[PDB]
RNA sequence: UGAGGUAGUAGGUUGUAUAGUAGUAAUUACACAUCAUACUAUACAACCUACUACCUCUCU
């Protein structure tokens, strides 16, 4: 973006560099060698591989390592390294302590890294128990300075020396800086020679300062002599008063100026007058807080002088050019050396510069400087700069200020990062840590007086034309002269007004620092060739016709020498890696003699995550350049062979990558699907945000379904039960409870063909719980055509004028297609059993509409009241609601009221009277009871409880007043006249089941669409069966020491980097115990054009080609090959060579690299390791997780399961999908990650992530359940069945709705006839009686829901077929043609479809292992590379059976040395998939039936990279990862340091970073014992509920949340987490929250994640 | 009076006998918010009546039905929140401020207040009383929501520009000379510009034997001139012709 | 369990925002920038539902 620059992208010609340190230890690994490393944190790091590596070696026939140590056995604190070999290796180490004694029986060959002191180890060896023949490993901690020195040389001169090099071990020698040793340098080169012969190895010192000198753009060296600077009038002046008060504060008396005194001296003799009144400026700004921030009256007046003696020199220089009258103004009075940086900058017309400097002052004022030249100059408009100071404030006093510096650094060094400053004018502080751009120069302002400031800021210009400008100007000479007043020249300006002894000797300086990096480089064993070769084989680079892919087509793409090289760095810098993988290219060089010429054969080597596991063994050319660009140019013929880089050559991505099996390809649907999809502005599908409409769909058992006359129709009893009666604290009103089983007169279905068995459903009535289940009549019923007719009006008056169910529009249809199920009213027998009530039927013909008879007074007069006639009836009024009645119950008949019983109220006197009044009705037997009588119900979803509401909480019931008080008032009760009621023909009891038939029939037609479901699939992959035992019931469900240990161990993992930070300084002398060269190097400065001087201004035909390149191919031969072509194909050279090869005996070449660099560590097979010839050839039970039930002969799942699955969350019912539904996705993302797995063998999971996650989308999963249809099976609506119900054989225009004895021609005929023969609008479409609006995501919510259903009966393999019949193919199809009958019928074995074939589903196979044979002893490297896991493998108590597992899960991307396997990376992709499954299982079982959310959650505290860590840590894991990261070396050590003073528990903040990696080999653990188990869940839950049940069982009773949703919420609209801003480090990055009108808090971490996880730590415990 | 439209109806209707029956038409469930629409008839004897109405809520809707029936007869909201977590502030507290003491017809008091303002809502329930104090609230908040160096050189220039012509004399003096008095002109000056001078002989004596003396400035600066001589009265009068130096550099323009 | 109104309380849906957990990269040196890849939370809100408490008109 802003950045957006080249950044040198990777190298075109070494094949980009790796990193130090490994290139060190492998040199170690192999050579004596003596690491000349200034840190001594890299020191330790190649020590603790080192060790690491030669204990695997060493504890193989008993071996031992030893690391002699200066700093050891004075105090009983373990060393610097004895917390890094006992906390992150599985070693044990015994530092001794200071006069240790062998503490009781101490056996010393059980000991592997064995920390000693130089003298201890003299005692030791000679004890005598701790033999030099066993000793494997010396790492002499210090052997570059000579008090260590002489006490190590004992060692040596007594039993390393005489002794056999076949008993010698490795010496690794941890010196410092033999570049930093400062004794002159005529003696260096005796003294380390000296140390080589003494110590007995050589040198290998391969730095980041040599890893420069190799592998980067050499810059260009400048070492410009100035001038000399002479004074003017007015510097004269200023010389003399600064002279004058420096004489005189000498004497001055009090029985730091001297810091001002000789600051600004030098600032006056090096860049002048101007210069000198802007650092006055910086000093005076420091007088003008240090005169008043002092105590003692007479330093206040020592500092105020001081400061009136700066105010002088400002006032001198302001009165000067300003008063006395700007280019040539400041030109004028700047010293030459500024003119020079002046020139410098104006040349180098893009930049990225970086002066350095030595002291605060002299930074500000080059900025100051160059601030004002660049506001001034045309040519010098793009340098806008910006410089730096050290760190002059502490932490502990003044934190305001001190924090003011610290962003001020942070706010320069990032806008100095991507391009807004390209000049950084810095200090001391710049060297090293800070990150800079690559930069195209360096002037440095000072001569750099030591070699490493020269280095580490010189080596920092890699932008590839980079300069390196050196500034020579005369040093200080004090002119001062006395205590004298002013001057006679000062005076009149007041009252009017050797660069040749510096020059030879920084021409000798850089001379000695070209010595010393020529002696670098002598010291470096991988030389590298010179330019010369590189413009050899760059003339060579055209006699070979480049591989073309498409070799037609002179557009696509072509592989030329040059980008060979740059081509294999593209590649392996595109192969996947984390943060602290460093992934590139090995190589081997070689040479041998072939007829004359000497060629350089290389062998090659990509990163180990690449597919391409061989070694690309190239081909020779007389210069190296050249068989180097053809071993890279082999490479990539190789690799767009074996397919990684495509037709055009570059590598393939995530995106340009496609899925390679047909079916996973198709991704096809109905086309207003893909409408949409391309429409990207209505509501996409696949979510949530869109509604499409569907169809309620009646059950294939209810569609062409009423009997007509004779035809036998079966007849079920819809037979209720109460299981429950209701609890008396919800009977607000006392009525008794009445059991329905034992009701004279209920229901029963009549229907032409069978409802298969249902789920004996239950329902909530008013008098409580009931048992809905249906039963058949044997006897099928033959109706004759009379009784259909009134079983016609019968229904209409049990579902129109009973009930009350029929709407307006829809209309009773007596001969209708659909939804045509008869109800007929059931009567027991009195023997027993029921059957059709026909005399009830008949009375219902008879008693049609019956309004209700106004009864005059002759029959109230004439007959008495009954009893009988109101006991058990529905007592409906007459003189009011005369259309529409009102129906009651009979509670009570009470006989001590009567209407002469006093009324209620007082508006009138008794029941008798009120009916004149009100009505004008008589009470004429005024002697009779009356009537406790509560209404019928009128709410008839009886599916849900009422006083029990859906998490098993049970709701307030109505307290005990308004119980038996207004209970048993008479102002709260219905008491009716029985002479002033009608009995409505249906019964009280006949009441009670009609009234509960709309729920009956809607739960059957539910229970049949699941049941439909099932038989479905059980009809095409064999997975369950066609009909048949019971269905299962549905149901609902219902202090100090803590911190000063952390202190330390912070403190002291710190402390390595502080004792670096204070070993600037010289290292090696010799107690007796070139110049030609010199001069050379002093005549090529002076005469080769670096050193500028003082005024000089900066600034064949093809047939000889193949001679040539084939000097071992003669005139015969190379005449027929290369025939007329114009350039030779590559299979010429190739060839040429197979035929040489073929000729002659066995060739033996010579390994070069000077030695072991790049070879012993990573890809040799056949050397002779002690001369280094190589002899080549070019060519090669208690919750089971995986428990499955036997799914031939299931039934599948039981339809309350499935019909669980089908109902939405917006049903407001019972059961729901939601627990289903994640477990469902769970599963579905698990197994398609294994199946990926299997198949794509190798592709990169970064790909397999990509298919996955095509295949598990809600676009996919909503695609094929809309293919199937399934949002017309969904229950997604709250049932209320006055509104969205229809009732049986009724029917509905479906048409007429929206669109507006004639209305019984819609069925008929057409229904635009019809419509034609006579708040936000109006319009709605959508039908409610016979639709369901379902959103899509619901859709493949149910999809997932209906895996889990299937998952949860029928297994694994069940819900891997029921995915395969919705669409998702994740198994391997094995195709019979007609194998059978279809009669065996194997599940996912479908129909016998268009030509008569089955299309069987397969299981998932054994994968192959990857344990890589390109090498021809893998299973005894296999031995080898993991010696001593098994102390890991007790760690989580499994065994590895294929061990490859084990190591690749182990192996991180870097870790080089193996040739075995892969990275964990894919282990890593497949173990997140089985975990975040496992565990989302396991919190489903939990019997306290967690919702979504707590599920999710716990998953989320379960299952997270910090816990996986600290899980990670705590079980013994970071002691067998095995990698060779620097960085993550760091990492691990700090945070397993924190986990020990913890004891395996889990200005800014800065908590210890959690290594991400032991997160993932968490995980890839996981995924290998997955794999090595053939694919089973129950041998990795075991591990790791051994593991996480602590973790569990905690999180299961609390909750832990992650610090960023626990601040995040906690304040949930105020905790706010801000942008992230990047420190000066430049691998580190600051997050602060602002907890609003409570306070910033603010956290660090090298990344964004780390760090907002911090700042939330920071404010959850500051707000506490 | 203050009745619902459907008690208003079901009054009308329970007077003739006859009750009503609510038919749901259609519901919709878009893309923020649920419409449902209602039917309503009237008998099935002698002129069937019938309407339909349609509402956001169930009650509203069955609401609308019965009022068109008589006429025949005759969402966030908390953008605020938003808005108050964009100007880094703890969320807002709506309180129950007064209600009304009858039980059915209670029209709610609800005030909100921040840091900032007050607001206030009447509802006739309490969550339409916080959607009122709500809307007003958002309403009244979507309203109205060295140089050191160069210092004392300028003020040392005005106390030069109040100095005088003492200034002037000691440009056009040569200061070599000692007959000019340094100390009794230094004096002079105090008395010309309003100042004092102070003269500090130390009582200790230098590695070179000698005195010397330092002249503060009693001015806004902390201000010293050096200077040492063999005696005391000639350090502190080469002091004051240090002195004289600063005030001669500073003078020349 | 007439109808209406109000208060809690307990369920769920949907919207909007802030997120999280897992996965994943390629731009990018490498990261930030992710993420119509999966799951969910919180806050506010709309709605539907259930019960309780107080009422008013009924009804008795
Ligand atoms: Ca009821
Ligand atoms: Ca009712
Ligand atoms: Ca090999
Ligand atoms: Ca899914
Ligand atoms: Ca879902
Ligand atoms: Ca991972
Ligand atoms: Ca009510
Ligand atoms: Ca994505
Ligand atoms: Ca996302
Ligand atoms: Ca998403």
């Amino acid at each position: 973006m802003a950045f957006h620059w080249c950044d040198n992208n990777l190298h075109t010609t070494v094949f980009t560099p790796r990193d130090f340190q490994v290139e060190l230890l492998a040199t170690a690994y192999e050579r004596n060698t003596i690491i000349c490393l200034g840190h001594r944190s890299s020191k330790e790091f190649i020590a603790l591989k080192l060790l690491q590596e030669l204990s695997r070696r060493a504890r193989r026939h008993g071996r031992v390592s030893v690391y002699l140590s200066c700093e050891v056995g004075t105090s009983t604190e373990p060393c610097s390294i004895y917390t890094m070999l006992t906390h992150l290796t599985d070693l044990r180490v015994w530092q001794e302590q200071p006069d240790m004694q062998i503490p009781f029986d101490h056996c010393w060959t059980d000991y592997h890294v064995s920390i000693l002191r130089p003298e201890g180890f003299l005692y030791l060896l000679e004890t005598r128990e701790l033999l030099l023949s066993r000793v494997e490993l010396i790492v002499l901690e210090d052997c570059h300075d000579s008090a260590v020195y002489q006490r190590i040389r004992p060692l040596f001169e007594n039993h390393i020396m005489p002794a056999p090099p076949a008993d010698r071990p490795r010496i690794l020698g941890l010196a410092g800086p033999l570049h930093s040793a400062g004794c002159e340098l005529q003696q260096l080169s005796a003294m380390l020679a000296t140390l080589e012969q003494s110590v007995l190895c050589q040198i290998e010192s391969a730095s980041d300062i040599v890893t420069v000198l190799r592998y980067c753009s050499r810059p260009h060296e400048y070492i410009v002599q100035c001038a000399p600077f002479e004074m003017d009038e007015l510097s004269l002046v200023l010389a003399d008063v600064l002279n004058t008060h420096k004489s005189f504060l000498l004497d001055h008396r009090y029985d730091d100026p001297l810091n001002v005194i000789n600051s600004l001296l030098v600032v006056l003799h090096e860049m002048g007058p101007w210069c000198t009144q802007r650092a006055a400026h910086h000093f005076y700004q420091c007088n003008e807080k240090l005169k008043v921030k002092t105590p003692h009256e007479r330093h206040y007046l020592l500092y105020c002088l001081v400061s009136t003696a700066l105010i002088q020199l400002y006032s001198l220089c302001e009165h000067a050019f300003h008063r006395h009258l700007s280019r040539q103004t400041i030109e004028r009075y700047s010293s030459p050396k500024v003119r020079r940086l002046l020139q410098t900058l104006r040349c180098f017309k893009t930049l990225c510069a970086l002066i350095y400097c030595n002291q605060n002052h002299t930074a500000r004022v080059l900025f100051e400087l160059l601030a004002e030249i660049s506001r001034r100059d045309p040519d010098l408009k793009f340098l806008r700069c910006q410089y730096t100071t050290d760190r002059v404030a502490d932490p502990t006093t003044e934190p305001k200020e001190a924090e003011l510096e610290h962003r001020r650094q942070e706010e320069v060094l990032k806008r100095f990062r991507m391009h807004d400053c390209n000049v950084l004018i810095g200090t001391s502080v710049l060297e090293e840590g800070i990150d800079v751009p690559k930069c195209n120069l360096v002037v440095r302002w000072d001569p750099p007086t030591t070699y490493r400031s020269y280095v580490q800021c010189k080596g920092r210009a890699r932008a590839a034309p980079a300069y390196h400008v050196i500034l020579v100007a005369p040093s200080y000479k004090s002119p001062t002269v006395g205590s004298v007043q002013l001057t006679d020249r000062s005076h009149r300006y007041i009252c009017a007004t050797s660069l040749a002894s510096t020059t030879k000797d920084l021409v000798h300086q850089m001379a000695q620092y070209r010595e010393i990096e020529q002696m670098l480089l002598s010291k470096c064993a991988n030389t590298e060739p010179p330019e010369q070769e590189q413009c050899e084989a760059e003339r060579f680079s055209a006699c070979l016709a480049a591989y073309r892919p498409k070799p037609h087509l002179l557009t696509g793409a072509s592989v030329d020498l040059g980008s060979a090289i740059a081509l294999v760095n593209k590649y392996c810098a595109r192969l996947p890696s984390d943060t602290f993988t460093k992934l590139t290219a090995l190589w081997r060089c070689t040479r041998n003699e072939r007829a004359g010429v000497t060629l350089f054969q290389y062998t090659l080597r990509l990163p180990i995550n690449s597919p391409l596991k061989h070694d690309i063994v190239g081909l020779p050319m007389p210069t190296q350049t050249l068989a180097r660009r053809l071993a890279a140019l082999q490479a990539c013929v190789e690799l767009h062979r074996i397919g990684e880089l495509d037709d055009q050559l570059q590598p393939i991505g995530k995106e340009g990558f496609r899925a390679l099996e047909p079916d996973w390809e198709c991704f096809e649907l109905e086309p207003e699907d893909e409408q949409i999809v391309q429409l990207s502005d209505e509501p996409r599908p696949g979510t949530t945000k869109r509604r499409q409409y569907y169809y309620k769909r009646i059950a294939s058992e209810f569609c062409d379904c009423r009997p007509v006359a004779g035809a036998p129709c079966y007849l079920y009893f819809i037979q209720l039960t109460l299981q429950c009666p209701i609890p008396e604290e919800q009977n607000t009103r006392g009525r008794k409870i009445y059991p329905p089983e034992d009701a004279q007169q209920g229901f029963g279905i009549l229907t032409t063909k069978r409802i298969p068995k249902l789920s004996a459903f239950s329902i909530f009535t008013r008098s409580g719980e009931v048992k809905v289940s249906l039963e058949l009549a044997k006897e099928r019923v033959i109706l004759t055509s009379e009784q259909i007719v009134c079983i016609n009006g019968f229904l209409n008056y049990t579902f129109t004028n009973v009930l009350r169910l029929q709407k307006f529009l829809m209309l009773f249809d007596p001969d209708s297609t659909e939804n045509c199920v008869f109800i007929v009213p059931t009567v027991k027998a009195p023997a027993g059993g029921k059957h059709i009530d026909w005399q009830f039927l008949e009375l219902i013909q008879a008693n049609g509409n019956t309004m209700p008879r106004a009864v005059p007074d002759e029959e109230r007069q004439a007959q008495p009241f009954d009893p009988q006639r109101f006991q058990d009836a529905v007592v409906m009024p007459w003189y009011r609601n005369q259309d529409q009645p009102q129906y009651f119950y009979v509670a009570e008949i009470c006989p001590h009221l009567s209407p002469l019983s006093c009324f209620p109220g007082d508006n009138y006197r008794t029941f008798k009277h009120y009916y004149l009044v009100k009505y004008g009705l008589t009470i004429q037997n005024t002697s009779q009871p009356l009537l406790d009588v509560d209404h019928t119900s009128a709410r008839l979803n009886f599916l849900t409880p009422r006083y029990v509401n859906r998490k098993g909480v049970a709701l307030p019931t109505s307290s005990e007043e308004t119980k038996r008080a207004k209970r048993e008032n008479l102002e709260q009760k219905q008491i009716l006249v029985p002479e002033l009621c009608t009995v409505h023909p249906f019964p009280a009891s006949l009441w009670r089941t009609a009234v509960c038939l709309p729920c009956i029939l809607y739960r059957i037609n539910g229970l049949l669409l699941a049941d439909d479901i099932r038989k479905q699939v059980s009809a095409d992959l064999g997975l369950g069966r066609q009909q048949i035992f019971e269905w299962p019931m549905l149901d609902f469900g219902w202090e100090k020491r803590q911190k000063q240990l952390s202190i330390i161990q912070a403190t002291n993992a710190n402390e390595r980097q502080y004792q670096q930070t204070k070993n600037l300084l010289i290292g090696f002398n010799f107690k007796h115990e070139y110049e030609e060269s010199i001069a050379k190097l002093k005549t090529e400065i002076e005469s080769g054009g670096m050193l500028v001087p003082h005024d000089q201004q900066l600034v064949v035909s093809m047939m000889e080609l193949l001679k040539q390149l084939l000097p071992y191919v003669n005139e015969d031969v190379l005449a027929k090959k290369l025939g007329d072509r114009r350039e030779l194909l590559l299979s010429d050279l190739v060839e040429l060579n197979a035929d040489w090869v073929a000729r002659h005996e066995q060739e033996t070449y010579n390994v070069m690299g000077c030695g072991d660099s790049f070879d012993n560590y990573n890809d040799h097979h056949r050397l002779n390791l002690d001369e280094k010839q190589l002899k080549l050839q070019y060519e090669r039970a208690g919750f089971s997780f995986d428990r499955q039930p036997d799914l031939v002969g299931h039934p599948g799942p039981s339809p309350s399961i499935i019909l669980q699955a089908l109902t939405m969350s917006n049903a407001n019912d019972g059961i729901n999908l939601e627990r289903l539904e994640t477990i469902g996705d769970s599963f579905l993302k698990y197994a398609i990650t294994t199946y990926l797995y299997i198949t794509y063998e190798n592709v990169h999971e970064g790909k397999l992530s990509h298919l996955r996650s095509k295949q598990v989308a809600n676009l996919n999963l909503y695609r094929l359940g809309r293919r199937k249809r399934l949002g017309e099976y969904m229950i997604a609506t709250k049932f209320e069945p006055h509104d969205n119900w229809l009732p049986p054989c009724y029917y509905v225009p479906k048409e007429l709705e929206k669109a507006l004895a004639d209305l019984l021609d819609i069925k008929n005929l057409s229904s635009v006839q019809i419509c034609e023969m006579v708040d936000f609008s109006c319009f709605i479409p959508y039908n409610l009686v016979s639709q369901h609006s379902i959103p899509d995501k619901s859709i493949a919510d149910c999809v997932e829901a209906l895996i889990g259903a299937y998952l949860i009966e029928c297994g694994p393999r069940g819900a891997l077929l029921f995915m395969a019949w919705l669409g998702v193919r994740v198994l391997p199809i094995t195709r019979q043609l007609d194998g059978g009958n279809q009669e065996q019928r194997i599940p996912g074995s479908t129909k016998p479809n268009a030509e008569n074939v089955v299309t069987v589903y397969g299981a998932w196979p054994t994968p192959r292992s990857p344990l890589l044979h390109f090498a021809p002893n893998a299973t005894e490297e296999l031995d080898q590379l993991l010696s001593g896991f098994e102390e890991f493998e007790e760690s989580l108590g499994y065994k590895f059976r294929d061990r490859s597992y084990l190591l690749q899960a182990m192996t991180h991307a870097s870790y080089t040395p193996n040739r075995l396997t892969d990275c964990y990376q894919r282990l890593e992709f497949l173990g997140d998939a089985v975990l975040d499954y496992l565990i989302t299982r396991h919190l489903y079982e939990d019997p306290r039936q967690h919702s979504p959310g707590a599920l999710t959650d716990l998953r989320s505290a379960l299952v997270n990279n910090t816990i996986f860590a600290s899980l990670a840590v705590r079980h013994g894991f970071h002691k067998f990862f095995r990698h060779l990261s620097p960085g993550l070396n760091d990492v691990i050590d700090r945070f397993v340091r924190i986990q020990q003073e913890n004891g395996h528990c889990i200005d800014d903040a800065e908590d210890v970073e959690v290594p991400k990696a032991l997160g993932d080999v968490f995980e890839s653990i996981a995924g290998a014992i997955f794999l090595d188990s053939n694919m089973s869940l129950d041998v990795v839950w075991h591990v790791y509920s051994n593991m996480m049940s602590p973790e569990i069982e905690q999180f299961s009773n609390s909750v832990p949340k992650s610090p960023i949703r626990e601040l995040l919420e906690l304040e949930p609209e105020t905790a706010k987490f801000g942008k992230p801003e990047k420190l000066a480090d430049g691998r580190r990055v600051r997050v602060t929250v602002d907890v609003f009108c409570k306070g910033t808090f603010r956290g660090i971490g090298r990344n964004y994640r780390i760090a907002k996880c911090t700042a939330a730590k920071c404010a959850l415990r500051q707000l506490k | 009076a203050m009745k619902t439209p459907v008690s208003i109806l079901q009054e009308l209707l329970s007077r003739r006998g006859i009750t009503p029956g609510y038919e749901l038409v259609q519901i919709e469930g878009a893309i923020h918010e649920p419409t449902f629409r209602f039917r309503v008839s009237f008998k099935d004897k002698d002129t069937p009546f019938t309407a339909m109405g349609a509402g956001r809520s169930k009650k509203e809707a069955k609401h609308a039905a019965a009022r068109a029936l008589i006429d025949k007869l005759i969402n966030p909201i908390g953008w605020l929140q938003e808005m108050c977590m964009q100007r880094r502030w703890p969320p807002p507290s709506y309180e129950t401020e007064t209600e009304v003491g009858l039980p059915h017809e209670r029209l709610f008091t609800i005030a909100c207040s921040i840091l900032n303002y007050r607001e206030m809502g009447k509802g006739k329930s309490k969550k339409i009383a916080k959607r009122l104090a709500a809307h007003r609230m958002w309403m009244r908040l979507q309203e109205t929501p060295t140089q050191h160096s160069n210092k004392v050189s300028q003020f040392h220039k005005t106390l030069k520009n109040a100095t005088g012509k003492k200034l002037l004399k000691l440009q056009k003096t040569c200061l070599k000379n000692n007959k000019i008095d340094y100390i009794k002109l230094l004096g002079e000056i105090a008395t010309e510009n309003q100042f004092e001078v102070t003269y500090v002989d130390i009582e200790e004596k230098t590695f070179s034997g000698q005195f010397q003396c330092l002249v503060q400035l009693s001015t806004l600066p902390v201000g010293v001139c050096h200077g040492s001589g063999p005696t005391a009265a000639d350090a502190q009068r080469h002091a004051a012709q240090n002195a004289l130096e600063y005030l001669k550099i500073m003078t020349k323009k």
